[PDB]
């Protein structure tokens, strides 16, 4: 019998590459443009993700715009702290297979403090040895964990759906190969990851509003990603979105 | 009639 896990491996979308053009001099408004028009594109894959994760579809379609436009930027920042660890065990930001920025390309105006903290991202994952089946499971609580204050269309579909998946990261914890005796203890230092998502993203979120924004930095954003910042920037300013915190802050 | 809206009504 085919599991859950089984199906969140097959429908993981392929690592989409940028068309970095190296010709050109680095400049900060130029790699905040590429970064941009890579990371719509990777929006774009992440929606027919969500549409072919088991049980996301038979959410109230508002619900379901409201999940991507929340988490967009938590799922992008931990897809790329994942490609970090893996393939350089979190030393470089591994946005593509053609565009790998290291310490050193990290160094133009305003990316240093940013890069920092994708970094940040990367070494929970080498800190904790994350599994590739606990980051899937962990990625999909990830779309379901930031939702109005207000509730959802769709209330006890997400609560159902949301629950699944709690219960899949539980699963993924108790294959690791070893034995049960640490399953407790990894539980809560996964979930304790999660938690901490909000406020590592936090900081990427509000740099992203103001290049967004501000128009005199020159920075440009794809069409569907700037439709998603501009429902998504209102809300979180106002404070008018939550997250599901598995623990008391 | 937004672009993510078309995207998730369109079929797979
Ligand atoms: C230095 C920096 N540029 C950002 C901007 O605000 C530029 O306007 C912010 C967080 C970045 C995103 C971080 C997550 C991510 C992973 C990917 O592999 C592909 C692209 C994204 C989704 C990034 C890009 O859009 C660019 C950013 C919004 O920090």
């Amino acid at each position: 019998f085919p599991t859950l896990i089984s199906l969140l491996e097959v429908i993981e979308p392929e690592v989409l590459y940028s068309g970095y053009d190296s010709t050109l001099p680095d400049t900060s408004t130029r790699l905040m443009s590429t970064l941009n028009r890579l990371g719509g594109r990777q929006v774009v894959s992440a929606v027919k993700w969500a549409k072919a994760l088991p049980g996301f579809r038979n959410l109230h379609l508002d619900d379901q715009m409201t999940l991507l436009q929340y988490s967009w930027m938590s799922l992008m920042a931990f897809s790329l702290g994942w490609r970090s660890y893996k393939q350089s065990n979190g030393n470089m930001l591994c946005f593509a297979p053609d565009l790998v920025i290291n310490e050193e390309r990290m160094q133009l105006p305003y990316m240093y403090d940013q890069c920092q903290q994708m970094l940040k991202i990367s070494s929970e994952f080498v800190r904790l040895q994350v599994s590739y089946d606990e980051y899937l499971c962990m990625k999909v609580l990830l779309l379901l964990s930031t939702v109005p204050k207000d509730g959802l269309k769709s209330q006890a579909v997400f609560d159902e759906i949301r629950m699944t998946y709690i219960k899949e990261l539980g699963k993924a914890i108790v294959k690791r190969e070893g034995n049960s005796s640490q399953n407790w203890q990894r539980f809560y230092q996964l979930t304790k990851l999660l938690d901490s998502m909000h406020e590592m993203v936090g900081g990427l979120l509000q740099f992203c509003f103001y290049t967004f924004v501000n128009k005199s930095l020159s920075v440009e954003f794809p069409e569907m990603l700037a439709e998603i910042i501009s429902n998504q920037l209102p809300k979180f300013k106002a404070g008018s979105v939550k997250p599901l915190l598995f623990h008391q802050k | 009639p937004s672009l993510l809206k078309k995207l998730l009504l369109a079929p797979a």
